[PDB]
């Protein structure tokens, strides 16, 4: 148990924090095109993006008697009170992929 | 290592052990001191170059 | 011989591990370096001829950093020429042969290092035995002469300030170019 | 200013400390 | 010997890759060069950023004060620096030899 | 039931599980070049080299600093050769320190045996990298 | 041959060859049983 | 086949067949929700397979109903397979 | 003598047991006699079932054997256990209790090893043993 | 191996012997104290240097002393 957990921690450490170090090095060296980013080498969280889509289309479908999304975080309208944003969709990109693997680590 | 196929073909000559009690203190102090100098040196240099 | 024989023993005492594997002041290393020097002088001659007769295409053209990357750059914001890159590639071919030969030799060929308990070949001396043909003697004769040639040609270039190719070309009587 | 000849003289001369360093290292 | 090789290297790199001769003409404005950069990890944007010191190749600026020192004590040319570097190579070798000798 | 003491010895530090002692596992491992019966060290090394050399070119080709250039694949190949040489030296160093006069009956666990294996790995690996280059340069 | 070529020849040797030869030699030294 | 050291295991493929039929039949009962049209999950999935194979090289997009059908269909198949294997194991006196 | 054919406690096995070094350096054996079948804790972790009668276990370290010995004595009132060192070549050294009697009980025949005829405060200064092989505590 | 020494202030209480998890120590006859016994260290090749013996010793200062020395597989407590 402990040997495998040890390994998964080393794997996660390298392939999460290591990506930030790659990026720092590439940007310092003037090579933004070699970075892990939305505008270079992309790491899209496609599974999370797909779940967001399921939740946004669920009302009147897989949840037929629900009128609106559980949360606007998944997609849909910008809700505002006063002129302040209450809640709106949270896009997930490379920066979101990277920090999620830090949490896993 | 000893129970992994393929890998357990390869054998260490020196038994791996954790660093000694004194060695840890020394290695910790070395990192602390090197880090201290390599943080301050860029700051003191770039601060002044940046301003003047 | 007494000066040389003693010098070999001194080196063997200082470096037993290296001398036992035929590295350093050995007959093993003498011969191997002789072979490379002989090939080397041919390569220099072929370079002088290929340059003269225009075999290398776009010799003086500089390589692009976009295509070939950062390694094209030299010290003082200079770029490597096509000629130089090409000559390097020629050497990479025979370097990879060398690595294969060293690590994975033919069963019959001469090996790079001495075996666990192999003695060295006896030193040839001031003059080896003069045996015409494909002999160890004739190889050592031509190997020693080649390595002398490389030493001389290099030394001449720095002292006189002429190019090695110019020295070689004038040495052959302006035949190559 | 400094020539190729001058840089090669330096490199050749740097072999003297190199060889001597080797000798001292071994003797220690 | 190590101290003298280190000093030799400082002299040699400034003689070869520095801008001492240009710097002495305007010491309060020109930045003194430590040595050249050769690093194939650099992208083109970083090459440009480090090539802003008058010369046409990337360099590090010196903060050691060597240019100021050498100028004060009478050095004026790269040939002065170069001969200095050569001299200290010889002194290094001498100490190295004395080290060996005094173990015989 | 399914998990048992390893080699019928409960005080050895291992368990027999499906992952390590199933028929599928024993079939796979037994036939890998490093374990397979009636192979010379050279041939073991050659097969291993080929398999590894072939896959090494992919990362360098597609993700290296020259991935977007016309010479991406050649850069990929040179990178493999570089990697292969380092690995070979690793193998040389391992054999040199690990084996001596002990002529064990395994063969491979010997100075001579390990040198044949290393020779195999090098030639196999450059070959496999070479073969991958030829497929990719066409396709 | 010129001097501006020197960094491109030397830096790879001091950085990728000299260290790995040194590491290899030190490794052999410390594992010798003698 | 031995699942471990000296432990023969049955691995009867009837389990897979019974499981597949056991899931595919009730999963083909039609539904009224818009994503399943007027058909069941089985039909919806099989139709999406055909429609996506019609564009052989191009894979299904994120937002294609295919993905939801595939996952839902496999969740049900795997649950039946799982309990089916355990059921067969009980019958064979694995316990 | 040991007796290699002596039966072992019942145990399903663990990953905590001995590794390569036990095979080609040295291993330890502990034997004992129990009156009844009984569950005890393996020093390598897990519950094992003591046979009634003779019991043989092998471990990688002497401390593992002695740890079990202490458990036998404290928990089960078994004081008849014996510990051996077993070499790869087949040789066997009897270790404990060395002379039949436990070390905590005085026994005539034993000779004082590593005793000194002074208090600890009468050791010489390090400077006095400088450039000789002596230690201050010799 | 570690060095273990017993000094003549020992009062023959046996606590060090009882504390030792590697059976390095034993009690031997002696005239020097009321208990008519002294601690002894005949098996220091098995000493791991844990210093449980010193923790157990009631005298001031200690009558048993462990000087950590040349490490072995035994002394480092390796089961691999
Ligand atoms: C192997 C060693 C070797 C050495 C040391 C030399 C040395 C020399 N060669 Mg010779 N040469 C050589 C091999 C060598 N060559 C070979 C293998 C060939 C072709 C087979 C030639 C063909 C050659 C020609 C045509 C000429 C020289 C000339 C010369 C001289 C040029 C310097 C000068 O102008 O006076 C110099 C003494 C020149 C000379 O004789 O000086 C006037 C000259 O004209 N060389
Ligand atoms: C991690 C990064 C990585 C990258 C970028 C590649 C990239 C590649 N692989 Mg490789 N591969 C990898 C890891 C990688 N591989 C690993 C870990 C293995 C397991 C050993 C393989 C085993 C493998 C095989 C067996 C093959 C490829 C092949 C390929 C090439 C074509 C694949 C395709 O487009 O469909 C492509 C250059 C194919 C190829 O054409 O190589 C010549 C091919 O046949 N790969
Ligand atoms: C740790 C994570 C990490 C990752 C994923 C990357 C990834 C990358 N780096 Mg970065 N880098 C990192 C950390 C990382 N880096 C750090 C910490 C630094 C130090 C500052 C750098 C500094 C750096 C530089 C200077 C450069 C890169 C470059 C690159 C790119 C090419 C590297 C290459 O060719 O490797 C070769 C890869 C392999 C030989 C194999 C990889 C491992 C395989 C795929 C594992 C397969 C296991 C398999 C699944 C097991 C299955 C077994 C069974 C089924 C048989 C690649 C995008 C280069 C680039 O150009 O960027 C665009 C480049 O020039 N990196
Ligand atoms: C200190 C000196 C040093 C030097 C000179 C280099 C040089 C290079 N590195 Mg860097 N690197 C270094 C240290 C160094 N590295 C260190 C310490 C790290 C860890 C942080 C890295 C991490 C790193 C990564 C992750 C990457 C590089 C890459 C590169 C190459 C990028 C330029 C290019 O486009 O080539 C393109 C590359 C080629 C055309 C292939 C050249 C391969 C050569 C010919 C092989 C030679 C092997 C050698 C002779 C074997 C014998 C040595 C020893 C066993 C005796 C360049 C060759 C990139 C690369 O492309 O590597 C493959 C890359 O992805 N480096
Ligand atoms: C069995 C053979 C096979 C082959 C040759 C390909 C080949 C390709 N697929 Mg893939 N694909 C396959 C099975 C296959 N696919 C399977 C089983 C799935 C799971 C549903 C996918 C899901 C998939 C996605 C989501 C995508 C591809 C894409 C691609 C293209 C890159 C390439 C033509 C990519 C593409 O270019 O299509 C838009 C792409 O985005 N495929
Ligand atoms: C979804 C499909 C499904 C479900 C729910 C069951 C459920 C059951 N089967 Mg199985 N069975 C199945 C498919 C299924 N079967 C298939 C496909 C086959 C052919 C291979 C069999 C062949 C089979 C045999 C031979 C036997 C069973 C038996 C059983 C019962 C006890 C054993 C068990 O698995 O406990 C499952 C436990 C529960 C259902 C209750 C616990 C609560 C659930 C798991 C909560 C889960 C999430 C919250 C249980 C009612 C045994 C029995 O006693 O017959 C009546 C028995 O002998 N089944
Ligand atoms: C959360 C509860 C849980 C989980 C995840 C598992 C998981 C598993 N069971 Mg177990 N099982 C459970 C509870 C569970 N069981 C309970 C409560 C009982 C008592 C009825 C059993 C009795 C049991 C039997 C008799 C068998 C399994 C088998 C299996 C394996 C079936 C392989 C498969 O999934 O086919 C896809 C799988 C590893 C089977 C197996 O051995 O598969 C390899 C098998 O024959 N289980
Ligand atoms: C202890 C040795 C360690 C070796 C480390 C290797 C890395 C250093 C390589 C530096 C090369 C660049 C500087 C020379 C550059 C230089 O001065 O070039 C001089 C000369 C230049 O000739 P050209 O015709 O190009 O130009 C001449 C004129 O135009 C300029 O004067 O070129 C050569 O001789 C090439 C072959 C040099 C071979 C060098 C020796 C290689 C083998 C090692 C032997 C050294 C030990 C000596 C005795 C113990
Ligand atoms: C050309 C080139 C290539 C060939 C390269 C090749 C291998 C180059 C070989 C050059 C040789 C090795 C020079 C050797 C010159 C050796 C000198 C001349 C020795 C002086 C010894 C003294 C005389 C000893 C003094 C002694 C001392 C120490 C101690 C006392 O005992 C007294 C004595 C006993 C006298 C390629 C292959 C790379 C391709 C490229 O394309 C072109
Ligand atoms: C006055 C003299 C001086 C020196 C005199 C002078 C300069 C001596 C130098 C001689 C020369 C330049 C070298 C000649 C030797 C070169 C030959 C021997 C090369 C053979 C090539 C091979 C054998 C064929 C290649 C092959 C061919 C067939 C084709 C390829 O495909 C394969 C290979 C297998 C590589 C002093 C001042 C130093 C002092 C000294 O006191 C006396
Ligand atoms: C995904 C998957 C998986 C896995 C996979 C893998 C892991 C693979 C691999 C593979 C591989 C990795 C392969 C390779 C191959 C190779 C080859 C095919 C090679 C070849 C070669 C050649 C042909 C040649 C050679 C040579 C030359 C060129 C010349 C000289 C030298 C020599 C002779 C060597 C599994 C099954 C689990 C499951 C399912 C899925
Ligand atoms: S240090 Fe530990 S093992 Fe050594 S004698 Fe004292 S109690 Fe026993």
């Amino acid at each position: 148990i402990i040997s495998h957990l040890n390994w998964v921690c080393i794997f996660l450490g390298f392939h999460s924090f290591g990506l930030y170090i790659h990026n720092d090095t590439m940007r310092a060296l003037g090579r933004p095109q070699d970075m892990f980013s939305d505008v270079a080498i992309q790491l899209q969280p496609i599974f999370a993006q797909w779940i967001q889509n399921c939740h946004s289309i669920a009302p009147g479908n897989t949840a037929p008697n629900v009128l609106a999304t559980t949360s606007y975080v998944f997609g849909g309208d910008i809700i505002s009170v006063g002129n302040k944003i209450a809640i709106m969709p949270m896009s997930l990109g490379t920066a979101d992929f990277m920090v999620h693997h830090i949490h896993a680590f | 290592h000893e129970r992994t196929p393929l890998a357990n073909l390869i054998k260490w000559k020196d038994k791996p052990v954790a660093l000694s009690i004194v060695q840890a203190r020394l290695v910790g102090l070395a990192h602390f001191a090197v880090g201290y100098i390599l943080t301050y040196a860029p700051f003191v240099i770039a601060s002044t170059v940046g301003k003047f | 011989l007494g000066i040389f024989r003693q010098a070999m023993k001194d080196f063997a005492s200082e470096y037993p591990d290296f001398v036992s594997r035929g590295l350093g002041v050995t007959s093993k290393a003498e011969r191997w370096n002789g072979r490379h020097a002989m090939f080397g002088l041919l390569a220099i001659v072929l370079t002088g001829y290929a340059k003269g007769h225009g075999w290398i295409p776009n010799a003086d053209q500089v390589l692009d950093m976009q295509q070939w990357g950062t390694l094209v750059m030299e010290g003082f914001n200079q770029k490597i020429t096509n000629e130089r890159a090409i000559v390097l590639v020629a050497h990479i071919h025979v370097l990879l042969v060398s690595i294969a030969a060293a690590i994975a030799p033919f069963s019959f060929q001469d090996r790079l290092l001495l075996r666990p308990g192999e003695k060295d070949e006896e030193p040839a001396g001031l003059l080896p035995p003069f045996k015409l043909g494909l002999t160890k003697e004739a190889e050592l004769w031509n190997g020693r002469l080649a390595m002398l040639g490389v030493t001389f040609i290099v030394a001449t270039s720095i002292i006189t300030g002429q190019s090695i190719l110019d020295v070689v070309n004038k040495g052959l009587g302006n035949i190559l170019y | 200013m400094i020539n190729d000849s001058q840089i090669f003289i330096a490199l050749i001369l740097s072999l003297v400390p190199a060889v001597l360093a080797l000798k001292l290292a071994r003797e220690l | 010997a190590i101290i003298f090789l280190w000093t030799s290297g400082n002299l040699f790199h400034v003689a070869w890759q520095g801008n001492f001769e240009k710097w002495i003409l305007n010491p309060t404005k020109i930045k003194p060069i430590a040595h050249a950069i050769w690093d194939p990890h650099f992208g083109q944007a970083a090459l440009k950023a480090f090539s802003q010191t008058g010369v046409d190749y990337p360099t590090n600026i010196s903060y050691s004060g060597l240019y100021h020192w050498w100028y004060t004590i009478g050095i004026r040319t790269n040939n002065d620096l170069y001969l200095g570097a050569l001299f200290l190579l010889v002194i290094s070798g001498l100490f190295l030899f004395a080290g060996w000798l005094h173990l015989q | 039931d399914f998990i048992k003491p390893y080699n019928d010895d409960p005080f050895v530090g291992n368990l027999a599980t499906p992952i390590n002692t199933s028929s599928l596992t024993k079939n796979l491992l037994g036939n890998l070049p490093i374990y397979r019966r009636r192979l010379s060290p050279l041939l073991r090394g050659l097969e291993i080299g080929m398999a590894h050399g072939y896959f090494f070119i992919g990362p360098f080709y597609k993700l290296g600093p020259l991935r977007n250039s016309e010479i991406a694949l050649l850069s990929g190949f040179l990178s493999c050769v570089g990697l292969i040489i380092f690995l070979t030296v690793g193998l040389l160093l391992y054999g040199n320190t690990s084996f001596d006069k002990d002529e064990s009956k395994d063969q491979l666990q010997t100075s001579e045996g390990w040198n044949q294996f290393t020779a195999g790995f090098l030639v196999g690996a450059i070959g496999g990298a070479g073969f991958a280059y030829l497929i990719l340069v066409n396709l | 041959m010129t001097a501006s070529y020197l960094p491109s020849i030397l830096v790879p040797i001091i950085g990728l060859v000299f260290p790995f030869i040194s590491m290899a030699l030190f490794f052999i030294y410390v594992e010798q049983e003698e | 086949f031995q699942i471990s050291e000296d432990t023969p295991f049955d691995a009867n493929p009837l389990v897979i067949i019974v499981a597949l039929l056991g899931w595919t039949l009730p999963a083909s009962i039609p539904s009224n929700i818009p994503i399943l049209h007027g058909t069941g999950l089985t039909q919806a999935f099989f139709t999406s397979i055909q429609s996506n194979l019609a564009e052989w090289p191009k894979g299904p997009a994120l937002d294609d109903p295919f993905w939801l059908y595939m996952v839902l269909w496999h969740v049900g198949l795997f649950i039946v397979l799982f309990f089916g294997t355990i059921g067969y194991g009980i019958s064979k006196n694995r316990v | 003598t040991l007796n290699l054919k002596m039966p072992s406690p019942s145990f399903g096995g663990s990953t905590g047991g001995w590794l390569r070094s036990a095979e080609n350096e040295e291993k330890y054996a502990i034997t004992w006699i129990s009156k009844n079948e009984e569950v005890f804790e393996m020093p390598t972790a897990g519950a094992a079932l003591m046979r009634s009668g003779e019991n043989l276990l092998y471990f990688a370290r002497k401390e593992q054997c002695l740890s079990l010995g202490t458990q036998l004595k404290t928990q089960f009132k078994i004081d008849n256990y014996k510990i051996y060192r077993v070499f790869p070549n087949g040789e066997i050294q009897y270790l404990h209790p060395k002379d039949g009697v436990f070390p905590e009980k005085v026994n005539e025949g034993r000779k004082a090893i590593n005793t000194l005829t002074r208090s600890i405060g009468k050791n010489p200064d390090p400077v006095v043993v400088k450039f000789i092989n002596k230690q201050t505590f010799e | 191996a570690h060095n273990v020494k017993i000094y003549d202030t020992c009062i023959g209480c046996t606590q060090c012997v009882r504390a030792c998890p590697c059976d390095v120590l034993e009690m031997v006859p002696w005239d020097g104290c009321k208990a008519l016994q002294i601690a002894s260290a005949p098996r220091t090749e098995d000493c791991v240097g844990c210093k449980r013996c010193e923790t157990a010793c009631p005298t001031d200062f200690l009558s048993i002393r462990v000087y950590l020395g040349a490490e072995t597989s035994r002394s480092m407590g390796l089961a691999y």
